[PDB]
C-alpha cells in the first residue's frame, strides 16, 4: 500500500554527533539484530609522498597483527571467539577499518577498534613479515589486468601528481620502507577530526557517542601542531598509455576524461547518462535485446567480452569513462561505438532512454544500501566527503530533476571535445591512435 | 551476472598464503541474470 | 458459402493458373521476394520444409533453364497450395512491429 | 527521535494444493518476489542432462505473454531484475524493482515460469550459451572439483551436475524444456516469497496463476549414498582436494551437530590476512606444513542426505601431508578432545553468521525461500539460535565420529603426484 | 657394438605397478555402452599367466 | 597410417548383432608410421 516516496520517508534519520576532539560519531538505527561498526580515515596514497608512498597499505597489513594490550593473536581471537568479522580496506582518498558483529557486541567491537587505531604495535619483527607479504601481493596484482590497466589510467591521467600513486606503492619503497615512516605516517594522519565512528544495525545513537567518550578519547585532536595536510589540485593531462603484451589473449583499454569531484551536483546527471550506457558482461541474458545500443551491439556482432561504465570520484576531480575487454581485432570497433554513445547524448539524448537511466539508478541506490556494512560504509565515507548523510529523498529529488537537456548539457561539459586519458594492456596493435580517439570526441554533423 | 558460490580470460593468479585463505569451499550455486 | 465468393475464388484459382508458377512445381511462398522479415522466417523454417523449399526452387530453376515445364498431372493444384512459410512470416512481422513501437516512445 | 518504525511479522500461508505463500512488508524502497521450485538439477536423469540449466539460461526467452523483446526491455525500463539461481535440488526465480513497478514485474515472472514458449529457433540460438557460462563457472578450480565430489559420492541424483555435460550441449531439445517444467514446475513443489508486497496480492497471484496440478508427483527418487574417488590430473599450479562422508538431512537435530563440528573445525576467515588461531584444522596443518595452503571444513546438507568433511588448497607435494593433518585432527575431536569453551565459540561463530547471512533482502528472501521447500514452515531466527544452543558437545563429538568410520567420497584437481587415495589415509 | 653402447642413465626401474582397484564412468553420448570389468591376474612369463590365457 | 589395436569424419555405424562381434577388445597398442 505504501509507495515508494513514502517508503523514501520511512528510512530514520542518521543521527550525527561530535566529541570535544573533532572525531564525528554517526550511526542509523534498525531492528537488526547483527550490525556494523568501523572507523573511517581521511588518508589515502593521495597524501603520500613518493618517499613514503604505500605506507597506509604497509599499515593495513600491521593493524590487525597486535597491540599494546592485545599482542599478537589476542585481537584475533576475540573476534573470532564472539562470531565477529573484522575487515578494512584503501582507496586513494580513504582508509576503513570496520567490524560486523552481533548489536550485543557493541561495546567490546567499538573498544577494539580504538585499540587498533590507537595503539597498534607495529612490532619490527611483524614489519620484515609483512614485507614480503605486500610482496607477493604485488605479483598477484600483475596477473589482473583489470587492477593493471586501471593503474595505468590513474598514473598517465593524473600525470605528476599524488593521484598518479597507486595504493600498494611501487615495489622498492616497500623493501625500503622503516618504521619510523609508518608511525610519521600514523601521528600525521590518524587525527581525531579527520575520522569518523560509523556505525549501522540494531543500536541507539547513546550508547555509540558514549563509547566514543569512553574509548577515543584519548586522542589529540582539534589542534595538533602546524603540521596540518591539505589536498592541493591535482591536474589531469590527456594522454595515453598503452603496455602491447601479444602474449595475453584479450586486450583491456580504460578510457575516460576528467570527471568534477564529489561535491558537485552534476554526478547524479553523469551517472544517469552511464546507467543509459550501463555495462555488459558474455553471460549476461538479454544479448541482442538489451536497451543499450553499445550492449545490443556488443552482444550481437561479438564485439567484447564486458565492458562498464565508471564515474570515479576524487576531491575536486575524477575519471569519468569506460573500460572494456575484448577480442585484439575488435578494438577499434568497440572503442567505436563507444564514443558514438557518448556523442549520441551529448547532442541528441531522448526523454525515455534518461527515464530509463533514473529508473536504473533508483534501484542501483536502494539495493546497494541493503545491509549493515553498506550503509555503515555510507555513512563514514559521506561525512568525510559530503560533510553530511545525504537522505535517499534527497537523491531522489535530484534524481528527479534529470531530463533530457540535462543529459545533453551535462554530458557535453565534460565530454564533447575534451582529451580522454586512455589506458591499454595486452594484444592492442589495433588500438587506435591518440588522434583518431580524440577525433571522436566531436561530431564534424554537430 | 554470471555467479559461482561455493565457500558456505586469465582471472588471476593466488600465490601467498594470505591471499589463500577463504579460496576453500564450505554446496555449488548457481546463478544467471540479465 | 454463398455463389458470390465462389466466383471470388474462381477468378483467384484463375490467376493462379494464369501466375503459371504451379507450372515448374513451385508454390505461392517458394516465389515471394526475399527481405529482411522473409529471411528470417526461411531460417525459421525446420529441416523437412526448408529441404522441400531447397528442392522445388532448385527444379524450378532447371526448369526455366531448358524453357520447359512439368506435365499437367505434376503442376501445383490451387487447392492444395500450402501457406507453409505465411504463419513463420507473420510472426517475424509481428516482432518487428513490437520493436517499431517501443522504438516511438 | 530517530528510531525506526515498529517491524511487522511475516505472514505465511500453506494454499491446500501444496503452494506456500509467505510474504513480509518491510516498508523499504524496492520489492522482491522469489518463485522457488523443487526442480534443480537432482531431478534429472541420464536422458535429459543439462537440463535444468539450459533453463536456467532460458528466462528471457519468449512466453506467451511476453515476447523475449519485451521482458528484456520491459524490466529494464523500470530499472528491474530477473535472475534465477539453482542448486542441486531448487531453482528460484527472483525478480525485483522499486515498489511502484511490483505488478509489471510480476506479470514477466509468472511468464517466465507459467507460459514459456521455448521456440525450436529460439533455443538452438541460447545453445552455445552453456559452453561460455559452463566455461566461465568451471574456471574456479572449486566448482569442478565439488562437481566431482558430488559425482563420486552418490549413484544417481546428487551426481548431476549443475552444468550440462559437454556430450549434451547442443541436444537438449525444446521437448525436454517443456517436459521439464510440466513436471517440476506444479503447486506442490513451488513457494512464491515477497519482500515489500502485501499477503492478500500474492496469495491472490498464487490462485490465479500458480495453480497447476502435479504432472509428477513428489518423488520418492532418493539420493543413494555410495562414495568413490574421482581424481583430474591438470596443469593447475595448486592441488585442490576434498574428502567427504555422508553425514546427514537438512532439517534434522544431526545436521546441527554437522554445523557446530563445521565451526569447532574451521570455515572460512573472520579477520582479513589473519592467522587464523581459533581455526583447529589450519592450527593442525601449520604444524607440519610451512609452505602456502588453505583448509576448511566442508558442509553440504540436502533434503534426504548431506556430505560433510574438509576441502584442501596446497603444493601438489605438500598435498598428502595437507590432507593426513586435516583428517588426523578430525579423529582428536572423534576421540573426544573436545572442550567446552571450543564448542560456544563455535556457536558463537554459526549464530552470528546466519543472522548475519539474512541482514539483506537477498539473503532473506533465499532462507525464507529454502525453508518453504524443505521444511514447509517458516522458522524465526530466535527458535534457529535454540536449536543451535540445544547441540551438545557430545552430539560434535558423535559427528566426528560419524566422519571418521563413514565411507569416504574424495575428489582432487592438480598434479596429483603426492595426493593419496582413499585406502591410502 | 659400435653405435647401441649407451650406458644406463637410468638403471631397469623398481617402480612396480602397485593395483589398487576402482571405476571410472564416462556418460557420453555414445548409441552403445562399452563396459570392461577386470581383476588383477598374473605377470607375463609365469605359468598362471598360461593359465589365463586358456581361461 | 596410424593403428590402433586392442582384440587381442563420421567412421560408420555398427547396429546388427553380426557386424557387433569381434567389437569387444581382447592391450592397447599404438603404432606410428610416415
Ligand atoms: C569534396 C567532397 C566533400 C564530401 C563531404 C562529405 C561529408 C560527409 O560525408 O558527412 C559525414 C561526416 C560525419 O562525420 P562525424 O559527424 O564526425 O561522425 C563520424 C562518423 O561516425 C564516422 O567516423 P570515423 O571514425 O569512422 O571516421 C572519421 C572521418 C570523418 O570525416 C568524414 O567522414 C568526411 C568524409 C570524407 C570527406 C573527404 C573530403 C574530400 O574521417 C575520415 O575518415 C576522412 C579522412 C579524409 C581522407 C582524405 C584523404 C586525402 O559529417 C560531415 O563532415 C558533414 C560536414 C561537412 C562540411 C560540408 C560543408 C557544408
Ligand atoms: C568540403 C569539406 C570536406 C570536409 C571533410 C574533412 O575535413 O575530413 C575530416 C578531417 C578532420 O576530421 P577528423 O579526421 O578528426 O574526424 C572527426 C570524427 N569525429 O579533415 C582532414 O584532415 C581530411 C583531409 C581532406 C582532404 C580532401
Amino acid at each position: 500500500t505504501a509507495t515508494y516516496a513514502q517508503a523514501l520517508q520511512s528510512v530514520p534519520e542518521t543521527q550525527v554527533s561530535q566529541l570535544d576532539n573533532g572525531l564525528r560519531v554517526a550511526s542509523e538505527q534498525s531492528s537488526q539484530p547483527t550490525c556494523t561498526v568501523g572507523v573511517w580515515i581521511d588518508a589515502g596514497s593521495r597524501y603520500e609522498s613518493e618517499k613514503n608512498n604505500g605506507a597506509g597499505y604497509f599499515v593495513e597489513h600491521l593493524a590487525f597483527k597486535g597491540t599494546k594490550n592485545r599482542p599478537g593473536n589476542a585481537l584475533e581471537k576475540e573476534v573470532e571467539s564472539m562470531g565477529a568479522h573484522l575487515n578494512a580496506y584503501s582507496t586513494r582518498e580513504h582508509t576503513a577499518y570496520y567490524i560486523k558483529a552481533l548489536s550485543k557486541d557493541l561495546p567490546k567491537a567499538v573498544e577494539l577498534l580504538a585499540d587498533i587505531v590507537q595503539n597498534c604495535s607495529l612490532e619490527d619483527s611483524q614489519i620484515e613479515k609483512e614485507r614480503d607479504v605486500i610482496l607477493q601481493e604485488l605479483q598477484e596484482n600483475d596477473t589482473s589486468m583489470r587492477d593493471v590497466v586501471f593503474n595505468y589510467l590513474h598514473a598517465t591521467a593524473f600525470q605528476g601528481t599524488p593521484l598518479a600513486q597507486s595504493v600498494e606503492g611501487p615495489s622498492e619503497n616497500v623493501r625500503k620502507l622503516s618504521r619510523a615512516d609508518l608511525t610519521e605516517y600514523l601521528s600525521r594522519h590518524y587525527k581525531a577530526p579527520r575520522m569518523v565512528l560509523a556505525a549501522a544495525g540494531g543500536l541507539e545513537h547513546r550508547q555509540l557517542l558514549d563509547l566514543a567518550q569512553k574509548h577515543f578519547s584519548g586522542l589529540s585532536g582539534t589542534y595538533d601542531e602546524d603540521a596540518v595536510p591539505t589536498l592541493s589540485p591535482c591536474r589531469f593531462t590527456g594522454s595515453q598509455i598503452c603496455h602491447r603484451e601479444d602474449g595475453l589473449p584479450l586486450a583491456h583499454v580504460a578510457i575516460a576524461v576528467e570527471g568534477p569531484g564529489w561535491a558537485h551536483p552534476d554526478n547524479v546527471a553523469l551517472q544517469v547518462a552511464n546507467a543509459i550506457i550501463g555495462h555488459y558482461d558474455c553471460t549476461y541474458g538479454g544479448g541482442a535485446h538489451l536497451s543499450s545500443p553499445l550492449a545490443s551491439i556488443a552482444a550481437t556482432n561479438k564485439l567484447c567480452q564486458s565492458f562498464q561504465t565508471f564515474n570515479i570520484c576524487y576531491a575536486d576531480t575524477g575519471l569519468l569513462g569506460a573500460h572494456f575487454v575484448c577480442d585484439h581485432m575488435s578494438i577499434d570497433d568497440m572503442m567505436f561505438v563507444l564514443q558514438g554513445q557518448w556523442m549520441r547524448l551529448c547532442t541528441s539524448a531522448t526523454e525515455s532512454e534518461v527515464l530509463r537511466g533514473k529508473n536504473l539508478l533508483r534501484n542501483a541506490l536502494v539495493s546497494h544500501l541493503d545491509g549493515t556494512t553498506p550503509v555503515c560504509e555510507d555513512i563514514g565515507r559521506s561525512l568525510l566527503t559530503y560533510g553530511r548523510r545525504i537522505p535517499l529523498a534527497e537523491w531522489e529529488s535530484r534524481i528527479a530533476e534529470v531530463d533530457a537537456r540535462v543529459v545533453r548539457e551535462v554530458c557535453s561539459k565534460y565530454f564533447y571535445d575534451q582529451c580522454p586519458a586512455v589506458a591499454g594492456f595486452g594484444p592492442i596493435e589495433q588500438l587506435p591512435d591518440y588522434n583518431r580517439i580524440r577525433s571522436g570526441m566531436f561530431w564534424l554533423r554537430f | 551476472r554470471g555467479v559461482a558460490g561455493a565457500l558456505r580470460d586469465l582471472k588471476r593468479s593466488v600465490l601467498c598464503r594470505e591471499s589463500l585463505r577463504g579460496q576453500a569451499a564450505g554446496p555449488l550455486v548457481a546463478s544467471v541474470s540479465l | 458459402v454463398s455463389a458470390s465468393s465462389r466466383w471470388l475464388e474462381g477468378i483467384r484459382k484463375w490467376y493462379y493458373n494464369a501466375a503459371g508458377f504451379n507450372k515448374l512445381g513451385l508454390m505461392r511462398d517458394d516465389t515471394i521476394h526475399e527481405n529482411d522479415d522473409v529471411k528470417e522466417a526461411i531460417r525459421r523454417l525446420p529441416e523437412n520444409l526448408y529441404n522441400d523449399r531447397v528442392f522445388r526452387i532448385k527444379r524450378a530453376l532447371d526448369l526455366s533453364m531448358r524453357q520447359q515445364i512439368l506435365p499437367k498431372e505434376q503442376w501445383t493444384k490451387y487447392e492444395e497450395d500450402k501457406s507453409y512459410l505465411e504463419p513463420y512470416l507473420k510472426e517475424v512481422i509481428r516482432e518487428r512491429k513490437e520493436r517499431e513501437e517501443w522504438a516511438k516512445k | 527521535a530517530g528510531v525506526p518504525p515498529h517491524p511487522q511479522d511475516l505472514e505465511f500461508t500453506r494454499l491446500p494444493n501444496g503452494l506456500v505463500i509467505a510474504s513480509l512488508e518491510n516498508y523499504a524502497p524496492a520489492s522482491r518476489i522469489g518463485l522457488f521450485i523443487k526442480a534443480g538439477s537432482r531431478y534429472e536423469n541420464s536422458n535429459n542432462l543439462g537440463t535444468s540449466h539450459l533453463l536456467r539460461l532460458a528466462s528471457s526467452l519468449t512466453t506467451k505473454g511476453a515476447s523475449s523483446f519485451k521482458i528484456t526491455r520491459g524490466i529494464e525500463a523500470v530499472g528491474g531484475k530477473l535472475s534465477v539461481t539453482s542448486t542441486r535440488e531448487n531453482m528460484a526465480y527472483t525478480v525485483e524493482c522499486l515498489r511502484d513497478d511490483v505488478d509489471i514485474l510480476m506479470e514477466f515472472l509468472l511468464n517466465v515460469t507459467t507460459a514459456p514458449e521455448f521456440r525450436r529457433w529460439e533455443v538452438a540460438a541460447l545453445q552455445p550459451q552453456l559452453r561460455i557460462d559452463k566455461a566461465v563457472a568451471l574456471q574456479n578450480p572449486q566448482a569442478h572439483v565439488i562437481e566431482n565430489l558430488h559425482a563420486a559420492a552418490y549413484r544417481n541424483a546428487l551426481a548431476n551436475s549443475l552444468y550440462c555435460p559437454d556430450y549434451r550441449i547442443g541436444k537438449v531439445t525444446p521437448v525436454e524444456l517443456h517436459d521439464y517444467v510440466q513436471n517440476h514446475f506444479t503447486s506442490a513443489r513451488m513457494a512464491l516469497i515477497g519482500l515489500g508486497v502485501s499477503h492478500p496480492v500474492l496469495k491472490q497471484v498464487a490462485e490465479q496463476f500458480l495453480n497447476i496440478r502435479g504432472g509428477l508427483g513428489l518423488s520418492g527418487a532418493k539420493a543413494k549414498y555410495h562414495g568413490g574417488e574421482i581424481r583430474e590430473q591438470n596443469g593447475d599450479s595448486l592441488v585442490h582436494a576434498a574428502l567427504v562422508a555422508e553425514s546427514a538431512a537438512i532439517g534434522s537435530a544431526e545436521a546441527n551437530a554437522f554445523s557446530v563440528l563445521q565451526h569447532v573445525l574451521g570455515a572460512g576467515p573472520h579477520v582479513k590476512r589473519g592467522s587464523n588461531a581459533t581455526s583447529s584444522l589450519y592450527q593442525a596443518v601449520a604444524k607440519g606444513v610451512h609452505q602456502p595452503f588453505d583448509v576448511s571444513a566442508f558442509n553440504a546438507s540436502y533434503s534426504d542426505s548431506g556430505l560433510f568433511g574438509f576441502y584442501t588448497i596446497s603444493q601438489a607435494a605438500s598435498a598428502g601431508d595437507v590432507i593426513k593433518a586435516a583428517y588426523n585432527q578430525v579423529k582428536t575431536i572423534a576421540q573426544g578432545n573436545l572442550s567446552n569453551p571450543d564448542v560456544q565459540a563455535a556457536k558463537n561463530k554459526l549464530k552470528a553468521g546466519y543472522l548475519m547471512s539474512v541482514e539483506s533482502s537477498e539473503g532473506f528472501l533465499d532462507e525464507v525461500g529454502s525453508q518453504a521447500l524443505a521444511a514447509g514452515s517458516y522458522t524465526p531466527p530466535s527458535t534457529v539460535l535454540q536449536q543451535i544452543d540445544a547441540v551438545a558437545d557430545a552430539d560434535v563429538i558423535n559427528a566426528a565420529k560419524k566422519f571418521v568410520s563413514g565411507r569416504k567420497s574424495m575428489a582432487a584437481s592438480g598434479n596429483l603426484g603426492h595426493t593419496p587415495f582413499i585406502d591410502e589415509l
